[PDB]
């Protein structure tokens, strides 16, 4: 796999691809 | 954290695995 | 705002839009 | 869960606020 | 709802989520 | 260019690509 | 309408130009 | 207008409702 | 058609819209 | 990483994520 | 091909590496 | 090439046709 540069909704898309229907937590700060 | 690292610098898909259920 | 079918990556995109900075959990095994 | 409320059934953006952290 | 920072196709995605199958007009300038 | 099925958010994405600056209308109740 | 031409039936990018403003 | 405000500064989902049918 | 300003995954989306199920090659450099 | 259904534009998005700089080929007629 | 492995059947990100250039 | 031109400057949909099968 290549390293990832992901901002905003593109990170959320990547999380879905990695985790799928297992699910995931999107946990940014302030 | 992870959200900021992926955007400001880079992250790997293996780091993103940590946030799955 | 309307009621529509949001599934898969489209549902997580909708969560990001609504929650954003706050974060969210996508747990479809619940 | 969320899949049943929003994917199988339909839901508004108001209902999506329920799954914010 | 959180405030939105949306450019290009991401705004169009947000419009679809808000309006759905009611439909919408995407009306930028020049 | 090919003929394919464009539905929902994918259809509005295709409209943005083709029309862009000009704008567009997505009116599926027509 | 657009749903019938492009989603139910198929359409090209040329046909999508019809719905530009 | 709305398109430019959302990108240059910020906008709300309630402002986007104005552009629905 | 309008001219396109497309980066990252947005270009890949445009390639899919143009080529469809014919398929395409995404060929960047280094 | 999970096994899930990736189709159409979602599949090409997944290819971009995994391959990125390396590039990829999407040839569904194979 | 890729459609059969990943769209009709299911596949992981590891299987998607096969189609990188 | 094409990938860099589309992002750094602009490209057309007709230029993108060159990369289809
Ligand atoms: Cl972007
Ligand atoms: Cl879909
Ligand atoms: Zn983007
Ligand atoms: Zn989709």
């Amino acid at each position: 796999f290549v390293n990832q540069h992901l901002c905003g909704s593109h990170l959320v898309e990547a999380l879905y691809l990695v985790c799928g229907e297992r699910g995931f937590f999107y946990t940014p700060k302030t | 954290g992870i959200v900021e690292q992926c955007c400001t610098s880079i992250c790997s898909l293996y780091q993103l695995e940590n946030y799955c259920n």
